[PDB]
């Protein structure tokens, strides 16, 4: 390479932000503020759920059974079953990412320990949250070297103060990576209606009391007490008490001349908006209520362009720092590597797929062994059809293999 | 082993992932607690529970082996695992820790 | 060629911008600050997400075996699979193409080094942010020649002033391109529409704190002053606290004499105008409220129109800028390239498209190699009946044996 990686930087943009009070580690403690909103934490819990429940196998690097047989290692090492529960460190795995969703950047120590069949397995992935990432290191063409970290240990026990950690030993993710190694909150464009969100409520507040309770005025002879301040805190706080005045006290509320305005519908765009802005495209807010679409579905469908992107950038960090990190020590000559991959749920055509499955089968009845040829018929399909079915998942078959 | 220790959620006026003083540790679960008397949150917690409960657990071998198929038949039955998840007592003492 | 390429220029119109706010690299900077609305990245992670998911594979230049096998030579680089994940250099090219949506232009660095098997690979794809390009060098026939590049490297170590680097080293991704090699963000005409929603949303929040809250007048005699100050403060603030005056003092608020303007559908005009500048075809504000057309499916095939032609463009430059730079070092006498394509997803025909497969399967059962005069079958189908079973991929088959 003849040009450097550079920052994401010009006159006020500094590493992709232009915002001082997004900037570094004060923009960390806004989105993370962020979290307690009701919006907000809705909608990662669709988008953190939905990622997760996708259909996650590995993919060997080609048909040999060579590669097969490392990727059936890979499924092994992450427990890939039909819920993807799996074991405990893939589940560690996606914690991280939704770190790195909400902050920009997170990462993981990968730590390998001897196996049973003589090979170096995963022990455990130590998460690294961003609060206590002080600074990526760079070298000279500006690829990552090495995590810098301060922060105490969990317990209080000591205080570290700048360790490092060589890349080539972690995982990490990044949110919506533009080419330059930074990563960006995904909420980052949430944040303006989340702000003007809370700012409306404070204003909703301070009408809807003037117009449910009135503002007390009396007016008193120039003459002239501790029974006018009576009257008036009564007023508000024990309307059933009744407000005896002589006949040169005159009593009113403020006429503030307008119904109150209904600043619901502002509101609900504002709340709602929270959630547009990363990329859902049905209203959580007002979800199943009032006139609406007949197809909801569709609606959902197009969420799905947001979510399926959001599960390959995932993968795409798996794929590089952590599977081949688990070959290397036992495969030392590969160069190919099997690949975490997914099920892309676009769209519901399940009555359609399992209707041509029927055929499938039903074509292949008469047959000595059912499913060897089903399955060469199956792969000898065009593309739209054979993915309508799933996947034949060859490692999944090996690993069932006793 | 690991060369990076496990570390706190904090920064500023994030301590263990809580900014509120009013949450915070103890006091804060005197504010959880208190939720559970609004119908609302009830409501929720009722459905969500049950549909935990509801979700037909049961017990995936660690591999097709028949060694592996016997030691997960073994879990099978300390659990009691059956069409309705009702189980053996321990079973819903979990999901009660789990609540 | 005995006419040069030239620019777009006339008048006030400067390489196709006549607007001074968004010439140059000070227009970039608009472009990123929309990157910040809600709207805007709404229809980016749409837009980016269809674009991915398109069911890439890889032609071959021909059917002939040669060319099928430098095909899945390229197919294997890029590590083409179901999901469009790919290997991690497949995907660093749709993040350069997502620059160059954003800004007009973007481009990478192709980086080789020497395969297993004795072949020139791809090592990787170096980004080249529009924020560090000074400018594009052109020859004397206006041809790209060159990236000259300016720009702190990553972790601050040094700042890089000027380096060339030229056009055979690089995949260069532009958006709209006109014919003069100048891109054109994809953002350009959706500025009009940001810029009033956010002078609308100034202009309804002066509003409505004056219907909300009330604007208090206090006229007092001309003889007069701390509790006067005092009161009109109260009223905004402290509503409860409730107001003793004497007779010759009048308290009360403006009269604005109307309702408050309701301002939501001239805001989600504007707000919703950002996405239809950008060429989709469904309200992505109100997205599924309200009273609305039965059939959202024909709005988001609508939108497909100008998604396509997104792929198209991306395919265009990889075929043009990399998959040549792959092929002739393994291949030198190549004159003919494989090409980078995709799925053509416009209608849902999947219903139909299923049971007419279940007829071919059911009219070639009795063969005795099914799969073979199955295949011979499809590829004899009229077009429309052909492309609408997907692709019969001789690539990937060649690739997978």
């Amino acid at each position: 390479a003849s040009v450097p990686v550079m920052s994401t930087s010009y006159d006020v943009v500094v590493d992709r932000e232009f915002d001082e009070l997004l900037q570094g580690k004060d923009g960390l403690l806004v989105y993370h503020k962020m979290l307690s909103d009701g919006t907000v934490k809705n909608a990662l819990n669709y988008i953190f759920g939905r990622i997760r429940s996708a259909k996650w196998y590995v993919e060997p690097a080609s048909t040999d059974p060579e590669d097969i047989a490392i990727a059936a290692f890979i499924h092994a090492q992450l427990g890939i079953d039909d819920a993807s529960v799996g074991k405990y460190p893939f589940g560690r795995l996606f914690a991280i990412y939704e770190n790195a969703y909400i902050y920009g950047m997170a990462a993981g120590e990968i730590v390998l320990t001897l196996g049973a069949d003589g090979k170096l397995i995963l022990d455990k992935i130590v998460p690294i949250h961003p609060f206590n990432i002080d600074e990526v290191l760079y070298d000279e063409e500006g690829g990552p070297k090495a995590l810098k970290l301060s922060g105490e240990v969990k317990g209080g026990s000591q205080f570290v103060s700048g360790l490092e950690i060589p890349i080539w030993k972690t995982v990490v993710f990044l949110h919506n990576d533009d080419g330059s190694f930074t990563g960006q909150s995904a909420l980052r464009a949430a944040v303006p209606h989340w702000l003007a969100k809370r700012a409306l409520i404070l204003l909703i507040n301070h009408g809807l009391e003037r117009f449910m309770i009135g503002v007390p005025t009396l007016t008193i002879p120039k003459s002239v007490w501790e029974a006018a301040k009576e009257i008036v805190k009564n007023f508000v706080q024990k309307p059933r008490h009744g407000i005896i005045l002589p006949d040169d006290w005159k009593f009113d509320t403020v006429d503030l001349k307008s119904a109150m305005p209904d600043a619901i519908p502002y509101l609900t765009y504002h709340d709602a908006g929270i959630a547009r802005a990363l990329g859902i495209d049905f209203n959580t807010v007002q979800l199943n209520m009032g006139g609406q679409a007949i197809n909801i579905g569709e609606f959902v469908s197009l969420t799905q362009q947001t979510i399926i992107s959001l599960q390959r950038e995932f993968a795409s960090a798996v794929n590089l720092y952590l599977i081949p990190k688990l070959v290397l020590p036992n495969w030392p000559s590969a160069t190919r590597f099997p690949r975490l991959t997914f099920e892309m749920e676009e769209r519901n055509d399940f009555s359609a797929a399992a209707n041509l499955m029927g055929m499938l089968i039903n074509a292949v009845k008469d047959s000595e062994d059912i499913p060897t040829e089903l399955k060469a018929l199956i792969d000898a399909l065009p593309s739209k059809m054979r993915r309508a079915l799933g996947v034949v998942d060859e490692v999944r078959e090996a690993v069932r293999q006793p | 082993g690991a060369s990076v220790p496990v570390m706190s959620t904090s920064y500023d006026v994030v301590v263990d992932r809580e900014f509120d003083e009013l949450l915070q540790g103890k006091d804060g679960l005197l504010v959880y607690h208190k939720m559970l008397s609004d119908g609302t949150v009830k409501n929720a917690l009722n459905y969500i529970f049950g549909r935990i409960r509801s979700a037909k657990w049961y017990v995936e071998p660690a591999s097709t082996d028949p060694e592996d198929i016997a030691i997960a038949a073994f879990i099978h039955a300390q659990l009691g695992i059956d069409d309705a998840s009702v189980g053996k007592y321990p079973f819903g003492r979990l999901f009660a820790i789990y609540e």
